[PDB]
């Protein structure tokens, strides 16, 4: 359980990103 | 004395003391299972 939680914020903090446009 | 056989089995083996064994593992199997199911999402993710 703590291991998928993990990956839960690993999956956070892959989405995100910078467009200045 | 009248009491039919499945609770015979069941009393000797509450006298082998395994009583509990049967209880615990499948409270382990359902468990089991469902980390699977999280472990395989783990994979397919992963890939991602």
């Amino acid at each position: 359980k703590y291991l998928l939680a993990d990956c839960n914020e690993a999956f956070i903090k892959i989405k995100m990103a910078f467009r200045p446009g | 004395a009248t009491a039919p056989d499945s609770q015979r089995l069941k009393l000797l083996r509450e006298v082998a003391g395994t009583r509990v064994y049967d209880e615990r593992k499948e409270e382990s199997i359902s468990l089991m299972k469902e980390t699977e199911g999280k472990r395989e999402k783990i994979n397919e993710l992963l890939k991602y």
